[PDB]
């Protein structure tokens, strides 16, 4: 996952 | 936004770019009214950042867009980073928006509002087109 | 809130 | 990354079916969209998430995490407003  | 399409200039006049002092666009945000933005507490914003409201072509320098001050980050004190839950912020800013058929704000719901599963809605931004 | 001046158009 | 302020349109998920592909990672105040041929990225980060109710424009989600490839068959994840409005008033009300 990550950050948007 | 992966797979979208060009919106009409000015049809979502709520949505604003958070750009550094670079002029580096780093997240979104909706404004609420003329003196309140709602982003993302992880976007890390700082009272040297700068709200532009009014853009749609980051690329053009003849568009009559609103370069605003913040005075003060205010993050939900129940934020979990680790998590990101929660993720919120508002910013109060120094100099009002003055609202125009270009810039205006969205309604926020009420506490007990219902969306249901499988409603359509619609998502802008300046993020990514392609990963 | 919520009515924009220029309709968007999806 | 684009110039100009793109859009898109994309179904709400239930968090029970959004744990389908996030697992635990869905709390109660987020909201998951999507998985259905687009995706926020990177740079959407704190934009809007508006549904039309009663014929306006509202905020339902703020932009905040997903797929780090931006995978257009898995859901996004936003901040489920509801769940936050009332600070939003507390916070708006003594400043």
């Amino acid at each position: 996952s990550w950050p948007w | 936004i992966v797979n979208g399409e060009e919106a009409v200039p000015g049809s979502w006049p709520w949505q604003v770019s958070l750009q550094d002092k670079t002029g580096f666009h780093f997240c979104g945000g909706s404004l609420i009214n003329e003196n309140w933005v709602v982003t993302a507490a992880h976007c890390g914003v700082t009272t040297s950042d700068v709200v532009v409201a009014g853009e749609f072509d980051q690329g053009s320098s003849s568009e009559k867009i609103q370069k605003l001050k913040i005075a003060k980050v205010f993050k939900n004190s129940k934020y979990n980073s680790l998590t990101i839950n929660n993720d919120i912020t508002l910013l109060k800013l120094s100099t009002a928006a003055s609202f125009s058929q270009t810039v205006s704000a969205v309604c926020l719901p009420s506490a007990s509002d219902d969306f249901a599963a499988g409603t359509t809605c619609v998502t802008t931004g300046w993020g990514l087109t392609r990963y | 809130c919520g009515v924009p001046a220029i309709q968007p158009v999806l | 990354t684009p110039d100009r302020l793109q859009q898109a349109s994309l179904p709400l998920l239930s968090n029970t079916n959004c744990k389908k592909y996030w697992g635990t990672k869905i709390k109660d105040a987020m909201i998951c969209a999507g998985a259905s041929g687009v995706s926020s990225c990177m740079g959407d980060s704190g934009g809007p998430l508006v549904c039309k109710k009663n014929g306006a424009w509202t905020l339902v989600g703020i932009v905040s995490w997903g797929s780090s490839t931006c995978s257009t068959s898995t859901p996004g994840v936003y901040a489920r407003v509801t769940a936050l409005v009332n600070w939003v008033q507390q916070t708006l009300a003594a400043n």
